[PDB]
């Protein structure tokens, strides 16, 4: 399952 | 033995041609189990292994939402990175991301990964301690400082060491027979003379899994790189892999050369010779 | 910008045997950027009914794709893979060496 939060570079 | 879960994401800007292409795939070891392609019809995360199909709608809905948020994030990143490097709108650029976890033979956390590349070069990566970042250049430093300020590493770590491992275990058990297998290489050798005084010996490894293997040529008992050609390991299409290693040898000393095969499906490394 | 030319391999899924269905593969790896066109050729004509894998990449960030089609190898019919990429001054045609 994928991570629930991405973070913008 | 050891196992891994890995997600790979690719985002490619399309200058004057609308929204970026976004492709995401998930692997357990060397077996893909999910995909999302922005140019496909479903606009959903899609199953690619029998054992994942059993997951209910809650699962697919969730992966679909997450993979879209991943897409959206990198759509913004392409613009951010173009600014960071003051690049023109003329060119196409590529953002790549990989992350996931390894576990040992005991299915317990071994290692976590979370890495970004821009246009095929390292941009930023989480270090092995899962607490700090390696930035490739001055531009990447801006991302680093922003991720330190947002305490990103701490949150990633919890996922990599916990949740990621949970999924891997659940996938490995649902996978059962196929996933946990190891297939030893079926080997054989070829021999076509090239010139009058030379000849080629090609060592073949077929039908093996996982993909990890090592083919090496030895001459009178010692390694040889540099006359040996190694093709990249390649999918056969049935869940197995293939590879080969060739060497050009003086016409008449074929018996002085040995091919060495190392694979986790082999109890002991194989030594082969032409005959 | 990073530019890597594709390594191309044309081969069958199982050891080839005339008269029996199999799969013809064209595996392109180690390339960058990702844009690339790949065709399988039967007697110098493109095959329509070809499939391909989902774009993915290796540790070095270089991409790989598998193009494949179902076929029955006959002693006559010849097979090849044509690849075009920004690193190629001209398309590359790699013939299927049934005997390598």
């Amino acid at each position: 399952g994928l991570m629930w939060l991405s973070y913008f570079v | 033995g050891s196992h891994s879960m890995r997600y790979f994401f690719t985002s490619v800007s399309r200058p004057g041609r609308g929204e970026p292409r976004f492709i995401a795939v998930g692997y357990v070891d060397d077996t893909q189990f999910v995909r999302f392609d922005s140019d496909a019809a479903s606009q959903r995360m899609e199953p690619r292994a029998p054992w994942i199909e059993q997951e209910g709608p809650e699962y697919w809905d969730g992966e679909t939402r997450k993979v879209k948020a991943h897409s959206q994030t990198h759509r913004v990143d392409l613009g951010t990175l173009r600014g960071y490097y003051n690049q023109s709108e003329a060119g196409s650029h590529t953002v790549q991301r990989m992350y996931g976890c390894d576990v040992g033979s005991d299915w317990r956390f071994l290692r976590g990964y979370h890495q970004y590349a821009y246009d095929g070069k390292d941009y930023i990566a989480l270090k092995e301690d899962l607490r700090s970042w390696t930035a490739a250049d001055m531009a990447a430093q801006t991302t680093k400082h922003k991720w330190e300020a947002a305490h990103v590493a701490e949150q990633l770590r919890a996922y990599l060491e916990g949740t990621c491992v949970e999924w891997l275990r659940r996938y490995l058990e649902n996978g059962k027979e196929t996933l946990q297998r190891t297939d030893a290489p079926k080997t054989h050798m070829t021999h076509h003379a090239v010139s009058d005084h030379e000849a080629t010996l090609r060592c073949w490894a077929l039908s093996f899994y996982p993909a990890e293997i090592t083919l090496t040529w030895q001459r009178d008992g010692e390694d040889q790189t540099q006359d040996t050609e190694l093709v990249e390991t390649r999918p056969a299409g049935d869940g197995t892999f293939q590879k080969w290693a060739a060497v050009v040898v003086p016409s008449g000393q074929e018996q002085r050369y040995t091919c060495h095969v190392q694979h986790e499906g082999l109890p002991k490394p194989l030594t082969l010779r032409w005959e | 910008m990073i530019q890597r030319t594709p390594k191309i391999q044309v081969y069958s899924r199982h050891p080839a045997e005339n008269g029996k269905s199999n799969f013809l593969n064209c595996y392109v790896s180690g390339f960058h950027p990702s844009d690339i066109e790949v065709d399988l050729l039967k007697n110098g004509e493109r095959i329509e009914k070809v499939e391909h894998s989902d774009l993915s990449f290796s540790k070095d960030w270089s991409f790989y794709l598998l193009y494949y089609t179902e076929f029955t190898p006959t002693e006559k019919d010849e097979y090849a893979c044509r690849v075009n990429h920004v690193t190629l001054s001209q398309p590359k045609i790699v013939k299927w060496d049934r005997d390598m």
